RNA sequence: UUUAAAUGGUUGUUUAUAAAAAAAUUUACUUAAA
RNA sequence: UAUACCGCCAUCUUCAGCAAACCCUGAUGAAGGCUACAAAGUAAGCGCAAGUACCCACGUAAAGACGUUAGGUCAAGGUGUAGCCC
């Protein structure tokens, strides 16, 4: 039985997200990627280095964010510019959402020598795509 | 609540039961109906048992006087050609004519079922009867 | 919120799968009762020892039988009864004699609200006939007052402690006969031998009239 | 203040009359005869029903209609009661020669047929099948007691169940120890079915009418 | 109705609960004096 | 130490079954639940299927549940328990 990325049905109390709730084989037919950057395209350059960096944001994020995030990342490349696109909670007080804001995006923009924005979007709850 | 224990007593005796206990909060629509005019029996369940040994059914075969008549007729002459018609509820058989006339001949006081009989059969005769014997 | 829920037994049964092989499952018996008369149980079945509870617990409900307590303590009249293979002999007791009788006749008799009585339990003590017989004694008692309008005469308690005082418990609600009840000089009754044996000091047991706490 | 007079002028005052809708006029042992209310062969008869058999003419079990009169004055009663108090009744037939005929009498007379296959479950599971907050018939009426295999339908059990009182023609073979108001008869003749349908039919509509001219007669007199 | 077709080391199967809580700010220029 | 595990898989699968929540039958036992001229089942969800990829509605891929073999992998990496620390 294939296991890569599938969660397992369970008694029908697991809450899933539309992503998570999606195995590899619907990566482009219903599901799309969490990544869009010219890398992977053919005669492009540099696909590496953008995967380290992919690596490494969604992993700061996680940390930087404890318990605020309500799904996966999307990180988007343009030109120089990236924009980390983050769908979180509405628990942590506004005050301390700016702060983090100001603080990810001058800490990020020197550490990868880019212009960085965080888009971040606030929902009341983890938005239930299906119950498995 | 309700009870669902319907081998256990009636409808009613259990709902009877459980609005006294106050389980049932209200009684329902049609107790009120029952209680002022109850069936004859209680709708209590019962199991239907085999009879075993010398029970037998106390249903009686339904007989009457005339049945020896009509029997006799129907030996001696068969079937009347008139079809019976039991849609009509005053349908008189040629079999029947003959009970009324053989009856009408006891009443007049003969005492020979034979000789009635052949009495009988006369009458019919004459009045325009046709009475095709077996024979 | 009223009615209160009395576990009674937990049994871990098991099945065969062609897949799995043992497949085990949890029975549940359980007692509701309002401890007003109301009571019932029901048995469930589930994988998890929680929706075996739940499920029994809720279904016991819906299927509630309603006892007739005499003065709201004990029973009416002696009831022995078999129901498959488990003898239930059940004994009327006056009040403050307290809960004589297996624990889980204890237990249903608590929910049921009866405070007074003695029973024995012989034959096989298998757990679910055994509940489903006391219901089923306990459910088909006659009352006094049911007597009264069969037999159409008064029901007459003499009680020991009120000397030869007739209290009459219930009467006739219809017609009250004028003839007396023909009176058999020998009543051809068929006798528990344990019952005379006891009456006649017979019965030596180590474990019987053992002091226990209040039940 | 008000509600206990209305109660008493309407729900509890025609609970003090034998025959409050004249039920009684609607039928007779005569009409009753001339529709062939016959029993099965006695080799069908089942036990609980030789109380109402009459006898066996040449091993025909002839129902007694003396005691169907009686029965069917009670069952008749207790419908008009039912209908009158705004009771859901539900017809309940497996008799696929008359289930067209038990249909529109249902529609007609603003009450419920279920002539179709009765599906596990729908009275004892209803919640589950029809939703929360469905009502239940306050009274069953069967027509035919036996389904299709010649055994009792599997609704007067769950009717009983569900502590729902259940008006039903009984005929020789059939079991009427469940059924509230058994009303022995024939239930095969379409003459006799016709009859059942008639009676309950104009039971129902007569008990509605009275209904509304009692509410109307309460509510003219209330404001003056 | 109709060829022959023996074997597989020992012991190892199923009961008691479940589950956190928060936080302060406290709406309105410039200046200036002694 | 894969006989503590996550992760990724083999296998039946060139399968169609696994089913929570209820209802009913067995006298309220382990359990069982269909007959269409129908007789107690209703069933969310999962898989199949349907859709999608490739050159079609074909074919091939992909997909393939719950479980079975304490099946493979502490040597992809991570990690519970135990052990080493001149
Ligand atoms: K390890
Ligand atoms: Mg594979
Ligand atoms: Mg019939
Ligand atoms: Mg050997
Ligand atoms: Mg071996
Ligand atoms: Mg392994
Ligand atoms: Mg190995
Ligand atoms: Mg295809
Ligand atoms: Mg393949
Ligand atoms: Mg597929
Ligand atoms: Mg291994």
């Amino acid at each position: 039985k294939n296991r890569a990325a599938r969660v397992r049905v369970s008694k029908g109390d697991k809450p899933v997200t539309y992503e998570e709730a999606h195995a590899p084989h619907y990566i482009a037919h219903r599901k799309g990627w969490l990544s869009l950057h010219t890398g992977n395209l053919d005669g492009e350059d540099h696909a590496a280095e953008r995967t380290v960096e992919d690596v490494f944001l969604r992993k700061f994020m996680w940390g930087t964010f404890p318990g605020c995030l309500a799904d996966q990342l999307v990180l988007k490349r343009r030109g120089n510019q990236l924009e980390i696109c983050a769908v979180v909670l509405r628990q942590l007080s506004p005050h301390k959402y700016y702060f983090l804001v100001g603080y990810s995006e001058t800490l990020l923009s020197y550490f990868y020598k880019c212009p960085v924005r965080l888009h971040l979007q606030t929902v009341p709850s983890k938005v239930v795509y299906k119950y498995l | 609540a309700g009870s669902r224990l319907e081998t256990v007593g009636s409808i009613f005796s259990r709902t009877r039961d459980l609005v006294r206990a106050g389980v049932l909060k209200e009684k329902p629509l049609w107790f009120d109906v029952y209680d002022a005019f109850p069936p004859l029996r209680e709708p209590v369940f019962q199991r239907p048992r085999v009879r075993y040994g010398k029970a037998k059914a106390p249903i009686q075969d339904i007989w009457y006087h005339e049945d020896r008549i009509r029997a006799k007729f129907y030996s001696v002459y068969g079937s009347g050609q008139r079809a019976f018609d039991l849609f009509n509820p005053n349908f008189k058989s040629t079999c029947q004519r003959f009970v009324e006339k053989y009856t009408e001949l006891q009443k007049l006081g003969e005492t020979d079922e034979e000789k009635l009989f052949v009495e009988t059969g006369k009458a019919l005769l004459a009045e325009g009867v046709i009475l095709r014997r077996v024979g | 919120e009223d009615f209160d829920t009395r576990i009674l037994e937990v049994r871990n049964v098991f099945t065969m799968t062609a897949k799995e092989g043992r497949k085990k499952s949890i029975r549940v018996l359980v007692a509701v009762g309002n401890g007003k008369g109301a009571a019932g149980f029901s048995i469930g079945k589930a994988t998890d020892r929680m929706d075996a509870f739940r499920k029994a617990k809720n279904r016991a409900v819906h299927h509630l039988h309603y006892i007739e307590r005499y003065e709201d303590h004990t029973i009416f009249h002696d009831i022995s009864l078999r129901f498959k293979r488990t003898h239930i002999k059940m004994k009327k007791q006056p009040k403050g004699y307290g809960l004589r009788c297996h624990r889980a006749i204890i237990t249903i008799c608590r929910l049921i609200g009866i405070k007074d009585m003695y029973a024995k339990v012989s034959g096989s003590i298998n757990m679910l006939s055994l509940t489903q017989g006391l219901f089923r004694g306990l459910s088909r008692q006659e009352t006094h007052q049911q007597l009264a309008d069969k037999k159409g005469l008064h029901v007459v308690e003499i009680r020991e402690e009120c000397g030869p005082l007739p209290i009459v418990v219930a009467s006739p609600r219809g017609p009250l006969r004028k003839d007396p009840e023909p009176e058999d000089e020998v009543p051809d009754v068929k006798l528990d031998w344990e019952d005379v044996k006891t009456a006649q000091g017979m019965k030596r047991s180590v474990w019987s009239n053992l002091k226990r706490a209040a039940t | 203040e008000d509600s206990t007079d209305f109660n008493d002028k309407i729900l509890n005052e025609p609970l003090k009359h034998s025959d409050f809708f004249n039920v009684k006029e609607l039928f007779s042992v005569r009409s009753l005869f001339d529709a062939r209310v016959l029993g099965h062969k006695a080799g069908c008869r089942h036990r609980f029903m030789e109380p109402y058999i009459f006898g066996s003419r040449l091993d025909h079990d002839i129902i007694d209609l003396e005691q169907t009169a009686t029965h069917l004055q009670l069952a008749l009663n207790f419908t008009a009661h039912m209908a009158y108090r705004k009771g859901i009744i539900l017809f309940i037939s497996r008799n696929r020669q008359f289930s067209y005929l038990i249909e529109n009498m249902a529609r007609d007379c603003g009450e419920y047929a279920h002539t179709r296959y009765f599906r596990g479950g729908m009275l004892t599971n209803a919640r589950l099948l029809f939703g929360p907050t469905v009502r239940l018939p306050d009274l069953i009426i069967f027509l035919h007691t036996l389904n299709n295999i010649f055994e009792p339908h599997v609704a007067v059990r769950d009717a009983a169940k569900m502590n729902i009182p259940t008006v039903g023609i009984v005929d020789t073979n059939c079991n009427p120890c469940l059924i509230t108001y058994p009303v022995p008869g024939n239930d095969d003749s379409p003459l006799a079915v016709h009859l059942y349908c008639r009676l309950f039919q104009t039971a129902i509509t007569r008990a509605k009418e009275k209904r509304q001219q009692v509410e109307a007669l309460y509510r003219l007199q209330g404001q003056k």
